[PDB]
């Protein structure tokens, strides 16, 4: 007889911040809710606690193959497609042109990070917790902490060389 | 392992029996620290690929005026400003976009006389009366010399060329 | 992009067994942060779509008068007749590139439909605007103004362009079907583009062979040695077990973050790509293609993009 | 003082300074974040 | 589910994003006890 | 480029041991993974040349 | 040895290139048995 297992999948919960409200939204990844026990099914899962729309909006929280989610309005969480931004084509002809008589200057700031917190890890106080007997068998075990010091010291010699 | 606290399994257990447990706490420990370092260096070299990106970013956007398109700011590059931050750079891009513009005709060579004449700089725009010339990211119209062209040719081969007269500055200047 | 996979420790550790989620806490939280890694790389990978393929948010269509001045721009666009909008050269292109112990295969956010929603925008975007969508709003510019300012960056006047309209546009669209003919013949053309994924299917399957083996007990099935031995004593063929199915779980981490540093540093120089080829003419030398670029049309690809550099040699 | 400890096995190494906070009077030993032990009551003199 | 992501990410305030708690499975109800037939007996009526 | 390396799971692991060769099958195919490891940096320090 | 390819590949098809199966090594045949000399020896013939 064919041994399938019985469904299973993994669950996320969708929810806005807790300041702005208290709605959830459980998500079944995998699982399709005619084996689950107001509700909308993807291809990633089907979605329960989310009202599903027919326009789409920009949203903040993605879900999974093209379906994203938001609060919005009396409120609850609904749930669309995701948006490709505003349709404008361009037209086109063999001898036309279009010159531009303005601007505008603007200021784009761009954050990239460069270096980090030099840490230091010793192997005689994070291993032994002020132990004498744990130290004499810690001299068995070679050399695996002096590698992990001279690698810690190499990424800390680095980071001044980054600056 | 039975415990946590070394202490207790040393304080508690045969020295034979409490050896066993030690090294669980041993391994244990090591495995931990073993996989933040490599962590850590996983992490040191995301870091280093965005410093060097920063370093790009110092020495063509801030040392000049890098050529290149979505890299110092979106659009055309001006000039950069970086301010310091903790662990890293923020950059201040100021960028050239174009806001407003306006559709106009437009002919790739102009038949004087049987020679066709090429725009040297910018394009031919026309307004609908006449024809001028200015660039491509700015209107400014100008009127068509022989100093802003430059002669190429017949008209028979290029195609959209329309009928127009070049003004040619040295002709006014015999009787002047 | 690469697959995006999630494992818990529940269901690959512990075949259905109670007394296994017992032993997995006195562990502590090995099998959590090994979670908040695989989270990191599955909108790491959601980031390079975005990075790549969404530069610009405005989409733009093509017009229907398909004349370009003797240009062929069928094959590169998508056929509104066909109930998938893929292009000519993308049927070919997804032609060539071709489970129950907890491992599962998240979907990406970005589907095939809007990744080519996105890609024919920026296609449109070439050969109707050029090089000004990328550098804020799109102008009507024509196709025989866009040849001039292309051949002005490497140094060629435009009287080449006009007396050779025919001969320029017979020898483009002559090489954009001889890459058809190369594509649906030479499989092994697409290997760059093959690896990722054979990469990555290579990792499954290692993770699924090694629950056979025993790690140095008697039995790798977990029935086995719970339903037969004393449970003192079985209790120490658990944490061989435990031990040696997290040491290839923290293998199958550490192996898929280096490749998410290959997998990172691409897609940069796809985004360059996308930025330099694309967006504009790039004065490099040898980084658009071999020899002089004069633009570039991107095309769809599964996890990756396909460039179509022109070169003028 | 640098000494070592001995409160009814609960070892260590350390100084003893004066706390601050509220205890319970049930209390044999205090954790801090790490789990381990940081504050004890004296079990002749009750001092935590 | 708002409490099950404060459970996990050991939080009492939570961000607006999406979070993964835990996994649903189906719990077993019956257990199916099986045995071979009736067939191949031993002559155990010639002795007793 | 850096210098290329190959381990042998045989012979680093068991200093000529026959005993210590057929209790490595317990542990499955995981110094292969390490071995495969290495030949896949052999190749790519060749293309970098 | 082009089936000592399939073996380790885990297929039963190889394709074109260069792939390593096993390693070489000389097995031993022989085993020299040594023994200090015969010398400081001590006197037992003073009882036997």
């Amino acid at each position: 007889l064919d041994i399938t297992p019985c469904s299973f999948g993994g669950v996320s919960v969708i929810t806005p911040g807790t300041n702005t409200s208290n709605q959830v939204a459980v998500l079944y990844q995998g699982v399709n809710c005619t084996e689950v026990p107001n509700v909308f099914q993807t291809r990633a899962g089907c979605l329960i606690g989310a009202e599903y729309v027919n326009n789409s909006y920009e949203c903040d929280i993605p879900i999974g193959a093209g379906i994203c989610a938001s609060y919005q309005t009396s409120q609850s969480i609904i749930a669309y497609t995701m948006s490709l931004g505003a349709e404008n084509s361009v037209a086109y002809s063999n001898n036309s042109i279009a010159i531009p008589t303005n601007f505008t200057i603007s200021v784009t700031t761009e954050i990239l990070p460069v270096s980090m917190t030099k840490t230091s890890v010793d192997c005689t106080m994070y291993i032994c917790g002020d132990s004498t007997e744990c130290s004499n068998l810690l001299l068995q075990y070679g050399s695996f902490c002096t590698q992990l010091k001279r690698a810690l010291t190499g990424i800390a010699v680095e980071q001044d060389k980054n600056t | 392992a039975i415990s946590s606290v070394l202490n207790d399994i040393f304080s508690r257990l045969d020295p034979p029996e409490a050896e066993v447990q030690i090294d669980r706490l041993i391994t244990g420990r090591l495995q931990s620290l073993q996989t933040y370092v490599t962590q850590q260096l996983i992490r040191a070299a995301e870091i280093r690929a965005s410093a060097n990106l920063a370093a790009t970013k110092m020495s063509e956007c801030v040392l000049g005026q890098s050529k290149r398109v979505d890299f110092c700011g979106k659009g055309y590059h001006l000039m950069s400003f970086p301010q310091s931050a903790p662990h890293g750079v923020v950059f201040l891009h100021v960028t050239y976009v174009p806001a407003q513009e306006k559709n106009f005709t437009t002919a790739p060579a102009i038949c004087h006389d049987g020679k066709a004449h090429f725009p040297r700089e910018g394009v031919f725009v026309s307004n609908g009366t006449h024809w001028f010339v200015t660039q491509r990211n700015f209107y400014e119209p100008q009127i068509i010399t022989t100093d802003n062209t430059f002669v190429s040719g017949n008209c028979d081969v290029v195609i959209g060329i329309v009928n127009n007269t070049v003004y040619d500055p040295l002709q006014p200047e015999l009787d002047s | 992009s690469m697959t995006k996979t999630s494992v818990d420790c529940t269901m690959y550790i512990c075949g259905d067994s109670t007394e296994c989620s017992n032993l997995l806490l006195q562990y502590g939280s090995f099998c959590t942060q090994l979670k908040r890694a695989l989270t990191g790389i599955a909108v790491e990978q959601d980031k390079n779509t975005q990075e790549v393929f969404a530069q610009v948010k405005q989409i733009y269509k093509t017009p229907p008068i398909k004349y370009f001045g003797g240009f062929n721009f069928s094959q590169i666009l998508p056929d509104p007749s066909k109930p998938s909008k893929r292009s000519f050269i993308e049927d070919l292109l997804f032609n060539k590139v071709t489970k129950f112990k907890g491992l599962t295969v998240l979907p990406p956010l970005l589907t095939d439909e809007m990744i080519a929603q996105y890609t024919s925008a920026l296609l449109a975007g070439t050969i109707t605007s050029g090089w000004t969508f990328g550098a804020g709003a799109a102008l009507q510019i024509p196709f025989a103004m866009q040849m001039a300012y292309r051949f002005n960056g490497i140094g060629v006047t435009q009287n080449v362009l006009y007396e050779n309209q025919k001969l320029i546009a017979n020898q483009f669209n002559s090489a954009i079907g001889k890459i058809q003919d190369s594509l649906s013949s030479t499989a092994s053309a697409l290997g760059k583009l093959q690896d990722v994924v054979n990469h990555n299917a290579q990792a499954l399957n290692t993770l699924v062979k090694q629950l056979s083996s025993k790690f140095g007990a008697i039995s790798s099935v977990l029935n086995d040695i719970f339903s037969r031995l004393d449970p003192p004593e079985a209790e120490v063929q658990i944490d061989r077990l435990i031990t040696g199915r997290l040491q290839s779980l923290q293998t199958y981490v550490t192996q898929q973050l280096i490749r998410a540093a290959e997998i990172r540093a691409s897609a940069n120089l796809a985004a360059t790509k996308m930025s330099e080829c694309v967006l504009g003419q790039s004065k490099r030398v040898d980084f658009c293609g071999k020899g002089y670029h004069l633009m570039s049309f991107p095309q769809s690809a599964p996890h990756g993009v396909v460039f179509l550099h022109v070169t003028y040699v | 003082k640098c000494v070592n400890f001995n409160f009814n096995g609960l070892k260590g190494t350390g100084v003893l300074t004066e706390s601050n906070k509220k205890f319970l009077p049930f209390q044999q030993f205090g954790r801090d974040i790490a789990d381990t032990t940081d504050a004890v009551r004296d079990p002749q003199t009750l001092e935590i | 589910p708002l409490s099950e992501t404060k459970c996990t990410l050991k939080s009492f305030t939570v961000e607006k994003g999406i979070y993964q708690t835990s996994n649903f499975r189906v719990q077993p109800t019956e257990s199916i006890v099986r045995f071979p037939n009736i067939t191949n007996l031993c002559p155990f009526d010639e002795v007793f």
